[PDB]
């Protein structure tokens, strides 16, 4: 807390939350790719993206 | 699709259950912008 908090917020950091499947362990994934509700294509934000 | 909402300081609470939650009708709706879960994941709640 004391070396990673800032007044007006700490958005320099982010977790993933939307994806298509599950982790396989020691996995990792960088890509920022929109997510997809459904089965309607999402080529921005909006809904199911 | 209520015409008439409540305000902040009177929300209105409503009780559901005995039934089957269809969230795909959730996902539907187009003018949703704001949309967090906490605790859960949201692509999971049709099987929850
Ligand atoms: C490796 O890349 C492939 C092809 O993009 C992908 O399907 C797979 O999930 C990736 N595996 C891991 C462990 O990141
Ligand atoms: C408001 O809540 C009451 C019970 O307190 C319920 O009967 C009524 O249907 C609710 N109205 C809406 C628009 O959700």
């Amino acid at each position: 807390n004391k070396l990673d908090s800032k007044h007006s917020g700490n958005y320099d950091y982010w977790y993933r939350s939307l994806r298509k499947s599950k982790l396989k362990p020691f996995e990792r994934d960088i890509s920022t790719e929109i997510y997809q509700a459904g089965n309607k294509p999402c080529k921005g934000k909006g809904p199911n993206c | 699709n209520a015409t008439t909402f409540a305000s902040v300081y009177a929300w209105n609470r409503t009780r559901i259950s005995n039934c089957v939650a269809d969230y795909s009708v959730l996902y539907n709706f187009a003018p949703f912008f704001a949309f967090k879960c906490y605790g859960v994941s949201p692509t999971k709640l049709n099987d929850l």
